[PDB]
C-alpha cells in the first residue's frame, strides 16, 4: 500500500506505461511470545518439542 | 497288495539344495548393527554446550 504498487498501470501502449517495481516486503507475525517481552518460548528448557 | 514306498528323487538332494549361511550371517550382522540406536530422542536441543 505505498500508493505505488497500488496505482493502476495501463498497456505498455498507452500513456501509463510503468511497470510494477519489485521489492521486498515484512510482515510481522503475531503470535502469543511475540505478543510481549514477559512471554517467551524457553527453548533451553523444551528439549523434546519441535517448533 | 502293498502301501507303496515314496523316497526322493532320481538326482541327490546336496547338488541343488546346497549349504552357504552367508545370507543368515548377513542377516545377523545387519541385525546387530541396527540393534543399537540410530535414531534421535531429542529433538528441538541443540546438543553444543556454551563454549
Amino acid at each position: 500500500n505505498t500508493s505505488d504498487m497500488t496505482n493502476p498501470t495501463p498497456a505498455q501502449g498507452q500513456d501509463g506505461a510503468r511497470t510494477l517495481p519489485s521489492k521486498n516486503l515484512v510482515l510481522p507475525l503475531p503470535f502469543f511470545f511475540s505478543r510481549d517481552c514477559g512471554l517467551a518460548l524457553p527453548t533451553v528448557v523444551l528439549p523434546y518439542n519441535e517448533i | 497288495t502293498v502301501a507303496p514306498e515314496k523316497h526322493g528323487p532320481v538326482e541327490d538332494m546336496n547338488a541343488i539344495i546346497n549349504a552357504l549361511p552367508t545370507k543368515v550371517d548377513a542377516v545377523k550382522l545387519e541385525y546387530s548393527a541396527s540393534k543399537t540406536n540410530r535414531t534421535n530422542k531429542r529433538p528441538g536441543d541443540g546438543g553444543a554446550p556454551p563454549p
